[PDB]
């Protein structure tokens, strides 16, 4: 059993994306807000996550299919998944040996302490950190990585989506690209496809967890005024 | 809204 | 002829009410996004415009009746004299040695090039630099200094204001309390006076060119995603 | 709207 023509073109095109929209020097960091060590952390922060959510529409934009759906779907589909694609995307700059994330040099490398300073409780971040470590456990491949969050993304039990049936059927599709790519080229995994589809129902409770504490945040102007634009945007709720 | 989402997916 | 004591305790009040609202440590500009040197500047210059309306806002709060208003005719005035009073204020940094803004270090000195790279034209920036050294020239006081300010901001002649009588009231009250300093307390004042209206009125100028060239900024999201959320909304419209 | 400038303004 083998891979078609058309599930390498499409791991080769995921892939070519996540290059694309991943910078592995950090090297934008500079540019952010600094970070401070209420609420120190939280401009640094927020820019962080507004530039990764600029990253994140580049990637879907790559994604085959997903730039013929109407503009509505793709909106609905990055803001509900937005925080788990991050959340995914992250595992790459996270490290088990420091057991936070470590991008660029020590300014940038943020524990869980960093995190409670822009604003986030723990039954928030440890099961953040924890699913972390179980997924860098999972040792996925770059392809089965990519894979994870072109899934995620395209999603279809998504509040507000309308076109739902073409976008189960290009999740699927891409389901079955990785359930078969594991099967091939990954040694040791026939375990494995199931525990990441139970890491994509960790991001749906990181998700709701995330968006609750964000309301709180966000309905308090001294501190929603140090996010930006696009995050008030994708985070917010009139739709 | 999504001014800026709209614009950034071109 | 001599001054009342309460213009006194009016011009103790305004001094020290724009002595805790300006840093002459400029150390706070460490925070800002970095300048970078389209639009390069923009973030920086951004964000350094948004801290000056805090500090704008800070101010107001303690101009002798501002507190007493109502909270609509606050920000009435606010949001049609913001760019004024930032413009004025920031005279303190400007220099004519270097015909720009100093503050703390080299990173933090705008010349006329920086601005041009925050998205900003010549018409606009031409009367702004020379109103900085036409008031530069007129060689202020503090108590001069902070009086155009609060000045400046208590006029009823702004879009959106209610209770006019009361603003002109105030604003000419301040207006006395300077004509008078000028005559008893700065030799060579005789002409000052009326020069500093003639520089409320270049404020107005500069206003219009601001608020015709930002808007035509803030509706390009590439563009407006980069402001802050005070700045778009003390230079927004929907009030 | 001005939610921020309101709630700077105590
Ligand atoms: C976002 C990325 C990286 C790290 C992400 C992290 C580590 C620090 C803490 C973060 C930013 C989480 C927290 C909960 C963020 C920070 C701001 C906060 C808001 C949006 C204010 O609720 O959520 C989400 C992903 C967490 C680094 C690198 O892998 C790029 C990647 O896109
Ligand atoms: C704002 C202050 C200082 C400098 C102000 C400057 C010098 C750089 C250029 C500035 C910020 C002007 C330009 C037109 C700003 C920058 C961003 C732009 C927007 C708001 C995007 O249209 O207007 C306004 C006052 C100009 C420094 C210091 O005196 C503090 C003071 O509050």
């Amino acid at each position: 059993h083998m891979l078609s023509d058309e599930q390498m073109q499409i791991i080769n095109s995921l892939v070519e994306a996540h290059h694309k929209t991943y910078d592995d020097s950090y090297s934008d960091f500079v540019r952010f807000r600094p970070p401070v060590r209420r609420l120190s952390m939280l401009p640094h922060l927020a820019d962080l996550v507004s530039y990764s959510i600029q990253k994140v529409i580049g990637f879907a934009k790559m994604i085959p299919g997903f730039r013929d759906l109407t503009a509505e779907d793709q909106i609905a589909l990055l803001k509900s998944s937005a925080i788990e694609i991050i959340m995914l995307r992250s595992n790459q700059s996270f490290s088990l040996e420091d057991m936070s994330w470590s991008c660029g040099g020590p300014d940038f490398k943020y524990c869980i302490n960093d995190v409670t300073k822009a604003g986030h409780t723990l039954e928030l971040l440890e099961p953040l950190v924890k699913f972390q470590v179980g997924l860098k456990k999972l040792k996925l491949h770059e392809e089965e990585h990519v894979l994870l969050m072109a899934i995620c993304l395209l999603s279809p039990d998504r509040p507000g989506v309308q076109d739902h049936v073409r976008i189960e059927a290009l999740q699927d599709r891409l389901c079955d690209v990785l359930q078969a790519y594991i099967r091939i080229q990954h040694p040791g995994g026939r375990l494995l496809y199931a525990k990441m589809i139970q890491k994509l129902a960790d991001l749906r409770s990181l998700n709701e967890e995330h968006s609750k504490q964000y309301r709180s945040l966000s309905f308090q102007p001294e501190h929603s005024m140090q996010l930006t634009p696009l995050v008030l945007e994708v985070f917010g709720s009139e739709v | 809204r999504h001014k800026i989402l709209h614009r950034l997916l071109q």
